[PDB]
């Protein structure tokens, strides 16, 4: 809205839940950096592990 | 503003291409001083955090 | 036991003498079922590495990896 | 070498010292990180 008229965009992408702990980065790893993300954040507080 | 625009490659298929601007980047994480926020006035420190 | 060895793509090494490295050596060998699995790559991804370990884990339990 | 000496040297403590993962799909006691503290091969 207020960052100017410049053509760049913005596209969203979130990966949800996995039980196992490294297929859940396997799914990060092919799924963003195909994509070349720039930033990563992780919100899961409520794991049983 | 400053233009110098690196993109992290596609490492998944045998590259090993750093990424240039990792710690300048990282610079704008550390120089990432504003005001605005439901939380409050979120600045990085020299530690990083709030 | 059943180890794992991989290399990168350094010092032009093959993959025979890696075989023959183990094979008349280890006379003192005090466990019967060990055995080598030596392996190369033709990548430098870490994406390759959690699918090889992942194959290699269930392959027939290797317990090392070099 | 260190290898087979500390699955030679633990193989006469307990007998099932092989115990692997089956897969990393789909979710050990005697390891040997309290055993290779010390250990020689080939002097
Ligand atoms: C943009 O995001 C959507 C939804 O996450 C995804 O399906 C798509 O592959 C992404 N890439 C493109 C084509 O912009
Ligand atoms: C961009 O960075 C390079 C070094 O990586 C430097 O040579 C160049 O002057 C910079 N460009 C500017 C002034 O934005
Ligand atoms: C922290 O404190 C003030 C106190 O009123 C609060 O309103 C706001 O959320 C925060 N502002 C700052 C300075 O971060
Ligand atoms: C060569 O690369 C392909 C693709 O990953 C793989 O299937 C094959 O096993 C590799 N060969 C060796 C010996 O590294
Ligand atoms: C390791 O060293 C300790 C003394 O520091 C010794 O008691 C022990 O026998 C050695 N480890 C072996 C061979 O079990």
């Amino acid at each position: 809205k207020r960052h100017g008229s410049w053509k760049i965009q913005l596209n969203a992408t979130s990966v949800t839940h996995k039980p196992n702990a490294i297929q859940m980065a396997l799914s990060v790893c092919e799924d963003l950096i195909s994509s070349q993300v720039y930033a990563i954040l992780v919100s899961h507080p409520p794991t049983p592990n | 503003e400053k233009e110098n625009i690196t993109d992290p490659p596609r490492g998944c298929v045998g590259n090993t291409n750093i990424w240039k601007t990792g710690p300048l980047f990282k610079r704008v994480l550390m120089s990432s001083k504003y005001a605005d926020g439901v939380t409050g006035r979120v600045e990085f420190n020299e530690d990083g955090d709030r | 036991l059943n180890i794992a060895v991989l290399l990168g793509h350094s010092h032009d090494v093959t993959e025979r003498e890696l075989r023959n490295l183990w094979g008349p050596e280890q006379a003192t060998g005090l466990p019967l079922d060990v055995n080598v699995v030596a392996l190369l790559m033709n990548r430098t991804d870490p994406k390759s590495l959690i699918t090889h370990v992942c194959d290699l884990m269930s392959g027939a339990r290797i317990h090392g990896l070099v | 070498g260190i290898l087979t000496t500390a699955a030679s040297s633990m193989l006469e403590k307990f007998s099932y010292i092989p115990e692997a993962k089956a897969s990393c799909y789909g979710q050990p006691l005697h390891t040997l990180h309290q055993f290779m503290v010390n250990v020689t091969w080939d002097g």
